């Protein structure tokens, strides 16, 4: 062993948001989702600090992993939370963003990808918190990330994570020989949706670099 | 990267 | 007569930008295009002030027409200018924005619509400055615009404009019986691309309402 | 003059004219009423298109592209014109009359008024006839700007033929009004604007998941 | 175990293996070299797909959807694997060897290195064989997330069958290495990442209009 | 789809 | 709308 | 397209 699924479960549990009801927003969904993200970034670190062995990597690598992994880590997180919604995603700030807001705000198409390729599939197979924590750990232990020193160390940690996951999976779900594959095969979609989000975010960051000039602002009111 | 470094030192 | 194509030609000529070469930009095309727009809005007014009869409408209507028409007025303008480029548009600030920048910046799809449905067709039929000024005048005289007082007055002005255009067209291009239609039939595309631009602009204006929070900014660098 | 006889376009409008002489004003939820009438008219809309000269000689993948790109303006033009017979309301092909008050109560009042003032009232004031309506629709159908066309030239060219026949019909049937041809074509930008805004309302009713919507309409809202 | 015999996937890889024993290092413009090899391989890629069990029973509109969604990762996986035989370069199906120095000079060095370190080196270090490569490609081909599929279930299900056969083959041929199956599937996220970034370079070479590009490749870059 | 259907039996 | 009004007064 | 072509003569 040495990479126990129980502590991984602990790490997830320790970062669930303490969560009331979930009111809509329809008003500036993109903003709300970016605030939730900023907020969750703090808790993402704490989560990582609680994944076994993570903090015994060099400091330098711990930062590379998290700079390389966060967006996929946060997408996986809100996706798994959002399983109980129908066509919406549930943010950590306790807001619910409806598919219809997302199209109105211009991100309909990447949003739909999150619902179809992540949320719906997490829901159809009833992915549990242990499988989700493992998947996130695998992502956190990305031995391809640039500039790593302890390459081989991350490689060994990721190998650990998936061996325990396969183990957990074979034993908690022995009616499903394909389950382990099916879980790993969600990571390509995650990778992909992750990249598309970052494009979005880079574009909003350059927009915000420079206000609209004043007559143009006036024509828009 | 100030925020991430600082956070990575504190917990433990 | 009373709505002479010559003065309409004058109005266009008086607002050509005084124009050197046209350097690229590839760097923040969206910004550049919005600055050009703001800049051209000042000159749009002067253009309007020079269209016959415009300034004898009530003040209130002159502002309604220009608030309702500007985006289509500016799109028509840069489209006609851009005929001599291949796959790019030429801004009034003397910048050239390449189709490849436009896709890189995320507005590839509306940009392509401008090239295909406006620029390329303006180019294939060699639309001249007189036809363009008339088309813009027709757009400027929009009797559907909300809240107009002198509805019937704008209606009569638009009727004038297209009668002189048809006239100019029959006489300057008598090899082309379809020319007049073909010109009017570009206005639906203009209308449409105009609406899609305004969506873009409203979205950038709300983005810019609110910076990215600081940890999120840090992950983006 | 050419190869695009207006008799045949008129023959097309008349074959799909739902012959209706008594309507029931429908104050209930108008949006469902309008959706069902639209589903219903999508079927006639294809019959209509197939009767337009040369339409069915087009690459099949092109017939589909045109109908899928033009359905919303095509159907809007249809009921706006039938509706010249009402006052402040529209007349659905299903025999229902929807009053503007009732569109307002259901929160689609603004786009409703845009149809009354920009299309219906204008069509009524200039006494647009069925021939001109068909041409306008045929122009809209042969839309050479639609994405993915393979026969762009054939489409352009059939467009040009419709508007040549239109213009000649207009000159002959309404020589009092030399501007008429232009007046007709200048209704197309409003038609385009209002068509985009209805499609936005629809797509959004579809995404909210509440509002019914039948099956041909649904296939259209998945096709755009 | 099932209905998806690995012999037949292996038979598929081998039928398209361009049998090549001597390459010419190509320092000229590598981008054109890679484009032409890709055009060339698109034709074999379809032959390859047609030989994958059940592929050709799919709704035709689905075969097209899969090939059009999977071509770039499929071809990347192909030449990355042939390329385990080079060192710091890739080996094109056209008999050319492109060195990394030369990719760097031509300004596509970064994505080039990503292919060397994330795909080629890993494939070489774990001695990925042709059977596993075919399965990985078949998994990628039967992509049930592709937009517009009509037979989603059939696709999912054929996916599941490939990965069941893969896993069983792996357990049997490489019982020393119980993690091997996972190691194989975990190359797919990099494959996906690198595939997106190459498609971005391509689409952009196409939009700049300078860079040649042949015709099957062009049809692909218009299909995405 | 339904549209194809409709357009072929013509 | 200050900018448009002001501009509409000046020219003539 | 070319892809259709290729996929039918099979
Ligand atoms: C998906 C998505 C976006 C990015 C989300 C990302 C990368 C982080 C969100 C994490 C949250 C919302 C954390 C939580 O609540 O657990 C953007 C902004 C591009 C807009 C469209 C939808
Ligand atoms: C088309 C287009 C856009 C809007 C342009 C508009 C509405 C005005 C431009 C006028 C210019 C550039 C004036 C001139 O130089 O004559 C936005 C910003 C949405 C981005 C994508 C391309
Ligand atoms: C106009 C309108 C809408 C859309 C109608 C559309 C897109 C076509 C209607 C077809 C009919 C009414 C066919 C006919 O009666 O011949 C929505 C749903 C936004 C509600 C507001 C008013
Ligand atoms: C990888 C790479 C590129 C894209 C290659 C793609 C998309 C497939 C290549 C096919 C081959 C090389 C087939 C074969 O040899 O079997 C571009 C053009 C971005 C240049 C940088 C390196």
């Amino acid at each position: 062993n040495d990479m126990p699924v129980e502590q991984i479960l602990e790490a997830e549990l320790a970062v669930d948001p303490k969560i009331d009801t979930y009111i809509d927003a329809q008003k500036d969904p993109v903003t709300n989702i970016c605030q939730a993200a900023d907020k969750q970034l703090f808790t993402l670190v704490e989560w990582a600090k609680r994944i076994p062995h993570f903090t015994e990597l060099p400091l330098e690598d711990q930062v590379i992993l998290l700079r390389a992994g966060w967006n996929e880590l946060l997408i996986a997180g809100f996706s798994h939370r959002s399983i109980m919604a129908k066509d919406g995603i549930l943010l950590a700030t306790g807001l619910h963003v409806h598919r219809s807001s997302a199209h109105q705000a211009g991100v309909g198409t990447i949003f739909d990808r999150v619902l179809t390729e992540l949320v719906a599939k997490m829901r159809d197979m009833k992915m549990d918190k242990t499988e989700l924590g493992c998947l996130r750990a695998v992502v956190l232990f990305n031995p391809d990330a640039k500039g790593l020193t302890a390459v081989q160390e991350v490689e060994q940690l990721r190998e650990k994570v998936y061996a325990s996951l396969e183990e957990y999976t074979k034993s908690r779900y022995p009616e499903e020989p394909g389950r382990f594959a099916k879980l790993l095969l969600r990571l390509p979609a995650l990778r992909s949706i992750g990249l598309k989000c970052l494009e979005h975010l880079f574009f909003f960051k350059l927009i915000g670099d420079q206000p609209i000039d004043t007559f143009l602002m006036e024509m828009l009111e | 990267h100030k925020i991430l470094h600082r956070l990575l030192q504190e917990g433990s």
